[PDB]
């Protein structure tokens, strides 16, 4: 409707097996550009079909879904491709030296980086280094966040991270390298809960829950 | 704990399209990422496309004639290249992230494209 | 109504190996991600270890190869298992749950701390 509303969800059924339980069901909620809605609930909820669903990978049976231009998505599992630090960064993505150096600190990257001789042009595999859980899971949120895109689907991006980092990295990427980003969070902590513009508790599929923090708080 | 295979290669004209397709097996196994690489003779390979779930990236050399897909029913990835010129010639390499308990990436073994003029 | 519980610490010598236990008690309705931390004086905390709900595991650099990190959920218990105890070793170990306490109607966690066990390596 209006060019600030990012991405819609109106009574939104789907199925990821033709006859069988709805993965999500009589969805709705409306993000405005620049807002972050946090994605909570158990496992098997329907977060990542969610997203699944913003990204086209799954169409609603019913309802109507509706995003303005691109999306940048970071799967819940961290990966890389062999090759250099910054190419599993940058890949696809032309080079920016002050959005690339802002990505690494937001992510701390910085410090990881400044180890190697080779710093960013380390090359990652079984024949040269190995990053850890850790290491991958920020360096996959970078390759995420450095792409200019309208929409980003950040899916459980700390769930393999300890809790001193993600409490940086969601204060320094998440609520101030990308302040005025359209986020998509799926976290269930009430830690970023307390930050979020709107919030979706999902339960089996379905709403059991969509409104702000205050909303929450009162019940 | 995963193998991968490239078939769809060969000899094509300029101008013309090549499907390259690229299957994962073994036993318990979950792909994370698929990446397809190239190398000419002496050089290093290069990524060329990698595809997580429905976000794709492209190097600027195959932007526009090049596209990464996955049958996500079937464990394998496909390379659609389409209005293909001399420089694409080299070997063709599949590369999977994958959860098989611990992290890894494997490497398939190569399937050759030939872009003659 | 929900508290972490570190026991097992001590003064070893170097070269040895110590096992830590932290135990998750009270109105618990589910736990996610459990971990170990520690802080030496005039440091900053950092993890050592941690392990999520379904077991994967994830060890700084330091520890890497020397330490274990291991889950029971029917005790809602983390253990490190600590071997090549090395002087570098000795700080206050801490534990940390991310927690959904039975009050709350939705499924969302609370992050909680242990009050922390000192491991002096000799
Ligand atoms: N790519 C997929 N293809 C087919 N079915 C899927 C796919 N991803 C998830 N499902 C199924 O959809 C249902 C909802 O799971 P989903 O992965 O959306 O849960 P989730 O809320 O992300 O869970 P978690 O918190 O554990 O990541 C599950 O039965 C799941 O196995
Ligand atoms: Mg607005
Ligand atoms: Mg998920």
């Amino acid at each position: 409707s209006l060019t600030t509303t990012e991405v819609v969800m109106e009574n939104v059924t789907a199925f990821w097996e033709e006859g069988g339980t709805p993965v999500l069901k009589d969805i709705n909620f409306k993000i405005e550009r620049g807002q972050l809605l946090a994605v909570a609930g158990s496992t098997g909820a329907g977060k990542t079909s969610l997203l699944m669903m913003i990204m086209g990978e799954l169409e609603p049976s019913e309802g109507k879904i509706k995003h303005s231009g691109r999306i940048s998505f970071c799967s819940q599992f961290s990966w890389i491709m062999p090759g250099t630090i910054k190419e599993n960064i940058i890949f696809g993505v032309s080079y920016d030296e002050y959005r690339y150096r802002s990505v690494i600190k937001a992510c701390q990257l910085e410090e990881d980086i400044s180890k190697f001789a080779e710093k960013d042009n380390i090359v990652l595999g079984e024949g040269g280094i190995t990053l850890s859980g850790g290491q991958r899971a920020r360096i996959s949120l970078a390759r995420a966040v450095y792409k200019d895109a309208d929409l980003y689907l950040l899916d459980s991006p700390f769930g393999y991270l300890d809790v001193l980092t993600e409490k940086e990295i969601f204060e320094s990427c998440v609520c101030k390298l990308m302040a005025n980003k359209t986020r998509i969070l799926v976290t269930s902590k009430m830690e970023h809960l307390k930050k979020a513009d709107k919030i979706l508790i999902l339960h089996e599929g379905s709403s059991y829950f969509y409104g702000t923090f205050s909303e929450l708080q009162n019940l | 704990q995963v193998q991968l295979q490239e078939s769809g290669g060969g000899l094509v004209q300029a101008g013309g399209s090549l499907r390259l397709s690229c299957a994962a097996s073994g036993s318990t196994f979950a792909i994370i990422a698929m990446g397809w690489y190239r190398q000419a003779p002496g050089k290093q390979r290069e990524l060329v496309a990698v595809i997580s779930t429905g976000d794709t990236r492209y190097a600027d050399s195959v932007k526009g004639r090049f596209t990464i897909s996955r049958d996500n029913a079937k464990n394998t990835v496909y390379l659609q290249m389409d209005s293909l010129r001399p420089e694409d010639t080299a070997v063709y390499y599949c590369n999977a992230a994958v959860q098989v308990r611990d992290y890894r990436n494997y490497w398939g073994q190569g399937t050759q494209v030939t872009v003659s003029s």
